[PDB]
């Protein structure tokens, strides 16, 4: 617009993008040691048995 | 600010070919055949006439229809940012078709006189009436349908708003319109979800989508100074959800009128449902769930397909809004697509 | 709409002057809040304010993976043209 | 046998196990046979029932 | 602001989600009285030496 | 939008380059979308099958199996159409040209073939180039569907006869539907395949449901429930039309397959799909007789 | 603001204005002086009263439609067909007026 | 069964103002509010764990409207905490995710209060029975 | 485009990997609108209702219910098919494989069919991963109606069961241009020819009112024009009950204004003239060709728009 | 009564920082303004 | 991938990846501690045909 208003707003949707992309990049490590496990445990037999 | 894994935000933090195009194509020359070997008011100016230079620099999910009507009817204020409209056609039939299409032991007098008998309750000049808001339908069914006070709180909601009289008028002529084979749908058709009305006195123009999502349209906290946005239902009365048992799907809307003829006299149910069904499987799940076949003609319900919920999660029940001082259960759809689809009901 | 009320600081400071003299209560509808304080009255003097007494935030905690016990487990190599791969063969001769 | 007082509650477990702690009691323990509780004392009594 | 996992499978992708609340300060207030005696006034104010 | 360049011939007169002038707005129905396409392959003369210029019947078959496209911009040696199957849903505002009833703000204008109307009104005749052009006309589904089986019951009344469906109140006057004369006689004349077509098609249908049901039932849940519902209906029916008629399992099923073909042949041919929808703004939201009226692609 | 309309594209510019009366007193005061012209023909049409309906008939139906075609005959006014229950009573429109 | 009552509730808000529980460092995340009986009973025998008789508790936290916060509680009428440095971060944005700005001072007073801390599990705890020291002849119930 | 994606489950057979390269184009029906969905989800092995596989009726009313989506693309570990009854929205046309011995024209609406032809080439077998696939038939709306009424009817008849002798008449056996069509005779299930009798039933009762009987006077009529008019004479099939139901207003007249003949069409337009739809999948397609090729060949790729 | 809203402005300088991280959304009314966001919202802004 | 949404603009980031075990044979293993709760009821109901 051209208000000191159109600027804090725009600030403020910077700072919601690089939160979610900062989330959803910690979401690959996460993911990581999440499907780890699901591989282990799908190559792992009961100890009983 | 930067991150480690580049190659993933140059994408995300923000053709070629065109450009190609044009280098081929237009660059080309001659071609083809060939032959053989003022601080702020002047700033306000200036920046609407670049406006212009930039939306005529370039050239689709979103569609804008826009009437202009009474608050008679309707009335865009007392409504909000999401909510359905649905037009009326043609008022000139004060059961003049009632001649026809209206089978014997029918007064089909009664339309006439109760549509006439509203006008009087509520001539032809600058403006005519369309518009009918969903709202005002769930009051004057409120007491008919199947849930009162939950239904009754939105009756409430329009009187305190938007007259008794004319929810009572307008639930005369719903009996009768019931009554006589001409229904309240082939009238009311869906008009769209109410971006912006701008009424003057007893005037209104109102904005509102033809199609496309909602949630992208002057969005905001809400559109302009009011609260924020949603295609509430307004009713735990409405919204009838369906899918009792589900699997993710887009969810989907449709809109129902239901009827009763004579099991309670003329009956109009209207709700909206909620389920991922295309519409080819709705008739049948329509079918069944419905007992409000009675004959006591065979035509009960008629529906159309107002759109997509491409997601099926933002479904909230809420009877936490306020229309003026009345509270209304509402419930909140997170995100919508309008598809307007079209009336089926043979049977 | 219900008056937010006259707000009697900043009418301490005027932008302006009324340049006539009237008896306004005559004038009495021409506004959307009007008082008659015939001398001084109570509420000249009331002051209120709410305010916002914190706000906390949250800090999201990313994990790496490689500084964890179950990395031990694996052998983790980066192989860009594994989209582009059809089959990963091993062989083992023992 | 109430239904006025039963169907009148929540359902969220997260808030009837922290009420659950400071139910106002229908009894008194200031009486000699235990009455109903007058209209101006609370317990804040347990129960659980 | 809460983190998430990246699944993997016929599993919907989930996104971040975000979370905003806001708590009203509760108020109180408490009492006490000290209340002195009439002769002690005429003492300690002199006015009865 | 995909503009198609229809292709005027060669030197037209001038009295006829006026009459593609006013043709702006009108529905095409142009056989493929082909970038390029004559003017022949658009005009009436294209509409040709079994020797003859079609019937109403045959129109309608045609308008479901070609693309219509409204002219947009005509332009000397020129004709540009937007196809209005083409692009997405919603978008391409193109203007139309309204005749008879109103167009209010919506209601997914039908193009039906001309001669329901005032028949030869609307041919518009090139001399120079020796060509015609029938616009059909650009009705609501409601209305368009009222309409083309409103003249279906006058036809069958004509075929044998020996309360008028004509007046139609539509919005503020009474519409009207015969133009007397000859017209109906013409008008009737190119129904009369219609009308057949509605005839045979019932009276083919209810004596193979009134045979099949007795001959059916008697041979389950099949039996109870169908006799369930149908009580006074199906069989009260059935008692008084083979009184006024006669009567196979055999010739039954074999007549049940042909039957249920034609049937649904005329299913599709009638209901008259509706092209487009009208969505305004910034406009009258009543686009009154011989006005453009804005028009997008999907219901 | 842009959108397309038929045959074309609209931008239609708007402008957010308010305003406020500063005096505390009146400070416009308008005077009528001098009249143009009447606007309307200042003579005798009477009402009829057989435009509207509020009123419950004779009830003799002969006595009433005697009556009521007796009245409307020439009315300068009078309704043009049998009333329709919509649309409106219909005065009729004379071929010139002066 | 003290560990889960230790472990059961979740932590919130780091305070720094509030170096409250010490003891040759190694902060307090917790308080027992007990009986004087069941204390007693628990500290013979069963969690007699005892890094205690002294606390380093800090001292009082303040409040006030200055600047600023006046003249829009007077005109207007709100107010905001703080609005210094929340004014100026927001509007240092309009010239110049990792929101840590916080507050941070003070660094307290601390004394030495004799004290009763308790490991139960990790953490350290104090114990408090508090009829004897508030409640005895108050004629007030025990809460 | 709103594509949803089909992940590969594991690995199938350099072979069977092979083998799904060359389904783009087809038609899968998926049983949600999904962005996640699972391989197996869309295979025959899901068409399974409890403990039995649905025979060539039954699929029709699995297809019937779910959502046809035409592969456009296949990757390595994904499928990439559109929801043509929801994600149609391309400025395009996306591309239809014709698998048919049929041909489809231009504007010709498609609606699909399981595979029904004597001669039949739609098995997939992929031994990795225990699923198959079974890809539907597209065919012209005119053939697919035809298809149905043939096994609706052969399903039927069977069930009378015909009493008179063991020969029936063919009703297994097409024609569209030439080339004889002969379909798959082979299993009618209860539940399959139930519902598919139950609506044929039920509908063709709710066409006939009280103004139909005005129409049944016509008959008489009707044979009149039979044998003096070319036409009117081809319209009559030889195989007509109404030539053998010839082989009457009644007064009664509800006070004279209802217009019954009109309100007799609507209604039995609505239920009977809507058959081919409510007994099998309507169309959603119809060929559309830029190029202004006017036909499709079998095999081909047919460039197809919206709903006729 | 409809009660307040959160401010966003506030927020972007937090006075603390809450220590646990857990779903929230479950303790639904221990605030008298809750919402729910996903990935963004419009309202926010 | 971008592709658009309903009310928004996704973007969904993915990964391909892949695994193997390289144990000739017999590598992790599993055992079970203990019963968290019995999930069903455990008792009475018949089975209807």
């Amino acid at each position: 617009d051209g208000t000191g208003i159109s600027l804090h707003r725009q600030l403020r949707a910077i700072q919601q993008l690089a939160r979610n992309v900062q989330a959803v990049l910690g979401a690959f490590e996460r993911g990581t040691a999440d499907q780890m496990l699901h591989v282990l445990l799908e190559k792992a037999p009961p100890l009983a048995l | 600010t930067k991150p480690l894994p580049t190659a993933p935000m140059a994408w995300a933090e923000s053709s070629p070919r065109e450009l190609a195009g044009h280098a081929p194509l237009r660059r080309v020359l001659r071609p083809p055949i060939a032959r053989r070997d003022t601080r702020a008011t002047r700033d306000d100016t200036e920046q609407a006439v670049d406006k212009i230079l930039r939306g005529a620099r370039r050239a689709p999910r979103y569609h804008l229809t826009r009437q202009v009507t009474l608050t008679d009817l309707c009335q865009p204020n007392a409504e909000r940012a999401g909510a359905l409209l649905l037009a009326l056609r043609h008022p000139t039939d004060l059961p003049h078709l009632a001649r026809h299409r209206a089978p014997p032991g029918r007064q089909t007098e009664r339309l006439a006189e109760a549509w006439g008998q509203l006008l009087e309750a509520s001539e032809s000049g600058c403006a005519r009436a369309g518009l009918v808001s969903f709202n005002f339908l769930v009051a004057a069914c409120t007491a008919a349908y199947d849930a009162r006070d939950a239904a009754e709180a939105v009756r409430a909601h329009i009187t305190t708003n938007y007259a008794g009289a004319r929810l009572d008028r307008f639930s005369e002529c719903l009996r009768a319109m019931v009554h006589t084979h001409v229904f309240p749908h082939e009238v009311m058709r869906f008009f769209g979800g109410l971006v912006s009305w701008v009424t003057q006195d007893e005037l209104a123009s109102v904005t509102a989508v033809c199609s496309g999502p909602q949630e992208a349209t002057h969005t905001g906290h809400p559109g302009r100074p009011c609260s924020a946005v949603t295609i509430p239902a307004c009713a735990f009365v409405d919204l009838d959800a369906e899918l009792c048992l589900g699997g993710p799907g887009a969810a989907f809307l449709y809109l129902v009128f239901t009827y009763r003829q004579c099991r309670d006299q003329e009956l109009c149910c209207v709700y909206v449902v909620k389920s991922q069904l295309p519409p080819r499987g709705l008739e049948a799940a329509l079918e069944r769930l419905f007992g409000r076949l009675r004959i006591t003609t065979c035509t009960y319900a008629a529906f159309a397909e107002l759109g997509v919920m491409p997601d099926d999660s933002p479904r909230c029940l809420h009877r936490t809004e306020r229309f003026g001082a009345v509270g209304v259960p509402v419930v909140i759809l997170e995100g919508v697509v309008w598809r307007p689809g079209g009336w089926r009901a043979c049977a | 709409r219900d008056p937010p009320g006259y707000r009697y600081a900043a009418a301490m400071v005027p932008t302006g002057s009324i340049l006539s003299t009237i008896e306004v209560a005559s004038h009495r509808r021409l506004f959307d809040f009007f008082a008659r304080v015939r001398s001084d009255e109570n509420s000249l003097y009331d002051v209120e304010f709410d305010a916002l007494l914190g706000s906390y935030c949250n800090t999201l905690s990313l994990v790496r993976f490689l500084e964890l016990g179950l990395s031990v487990a694996c052998v983790c190599t980066k192989f860009p043209e594994l989209a582009y791969m059809n089959e990963g063969r091993v062989q083992f001769e023992v | 046998f109430t239904a006025a007082d039963i169907t009148a509650k929540h359902r969220c477990l997260e808030r009837l196990i922290v009420e659950t702690g400071s139910a106002v009691s229908t009894a008194t323990a200031a009486s000699d046979v235990q009455f109903k509780r007058p209209p101006g004392c609370r317990e804040l009594v347990e129960d659980p029932c | 602001h809460q983190p998430l996992i990246a699944r993997d499978g016929p599993h919907p992708v989930e996104q971040p989600v975000h979370n905003y609340m806001t708590k009203v300060i509760d108020r109180r207030a408490l009492n006490a009285a000290f209340s002195l005696a009439t002769e002690a006034i005429a003492l300690l104010t002199g006015e009865a030496l | 939008c995909f503009e198609a360049d229809i292709a005027i011939p060669s030197g037209i007169s001038r009295p006829d380059a006026a009459a593609l002038q006013r043709c702006e707005g009108r529905v095409v129905f142009l056989p493929t979308i082909r970038r390029q396409l004559a003017l022949a392959d658009v005009a009436h003369e294209s509409f040709v099958s079994g020797g003859v210029s079609p019937d109403t019947l045959g129109l309608l078959l045609a308008y479901r199996r070609r693309f219509p496209a409204v002219i947009t911009r005509v332009l000397p040696t020129r004709i540009v159409a937007c196809p209005v199957d083409l692009g997405l849903t919603h978008a391409g505002t193109v203007n139309l040209r309204n005749t008879s009833p109103v167009d209010l703000c919506n209601g997914d204008p039908v193009s039906l073939v001309p001669p329901v109307f005032e028949g030869q009104a609307t041919d518009v005749r090139l001399e120079s180039l020796d060509l015609t052009l029938r616009f059909p006309v650009p009705l609501p589904t409601p209305l368009a569907r009222e309409i083309v089986a409103r003249l279906v019951a006058r036809g069958i009344r004509d075929l044998n006869p020996d309360p008028d469906l004509n007046v139609l109140y539509y919005n503020g006057a009474r519409l009207s539907l015969v133009a007397d004369v000859q017209q109906l006689a013409s008008v009737n004349t190119e129904l009369r395949s219609l009308v057949l077509n509605m005839v045979y098609s019932i009276t083919e249908g209810t004596t193979l449901i009134l045979t099949l049901i007795p001959r059916l039932l008697a041979l389950g849940y099949v039996n109870a429930l169908l006799q369930m519902q149908s009580v006074t209906r199906e069989a009260a029916q059935l008692i008084h039309p083979e009184a006024p008629m006669l009567m196979r399992r055999l010739p039954l099923y074999e007549a049940l397959v042909a039957w249920l073909a034609h049937a649904g042949q005329l299913g599709d041919i009638l209901a008259l799909a509706p092209a487009v929808r009208v969505c305004t703004f910034d406009g009258a939201a009543v686009v009154q007789s011989g006005d453009m009226a804005p028009v997008i692609r999907y219901p | 603001a842009r959108h397309e309309t038929g045959g074309g594209v609209n931008f239609t510019l708007t402008q957010p204005r308010g305003n406020v009366d500063l005096g505390v007193g009146y400070t416009a005061v308008a005077a009528t002086a001098t009249v143009r012209n009447p606007v309307t023909d200042m003579g005798n049409l009477p009402q009829n009263f057989y435009l509207g309906r509020g009123a419950p008939p004779l009830l003799d139906n002969a006595a009433a439609v005697y009556l009521r075609n007796a009245v409307v005959a020439g009315n300068r006014l009078g309704p043009a067909q049998p009333l329709p229950v919509f649309g409106c009573a219909q005065v009729p429109r004379r071929a010139g007026m002066d | 069964w003290l560990v889960d009552l230790t472990t059961a509730t979740q932590p919130s808000v780091a305070v720094p103002r509030l170096t409250h529980a010490d003891t040759r460092g190694r902060p307090v995340d917790g308080v027992l509010v007990t009986t004087a009986a069941i204390k007693q009973r628990l500290l013979q025998s069963f969690l007699k764990v005892e890094d205690t008789e002294a606390d380093v508790p800090v001292t009082y936290g303040e409040m006030v409207l200055n600047g600023a916060n006046l003249v829009t509680a007077l005109v207007m009428g709100k107010a905001v905490r703080s609005l210094d440095d929340v004014g100026r971060h927001l509007l240092d944005m309009q010239e110049e995710n990792r929101e840590t700005l916080d507050e941070l001072e003070s660094a307290p007073q601390t004394t030495r209060v004799r004290a009763d801390l308790v490991a139960i599990g990790d953490r350290l705890v104090f114990l408090e029975a508090l009829e004897k020291r508030i409640y005895a002849a108050t004629n007030v119930p025990y809460p």
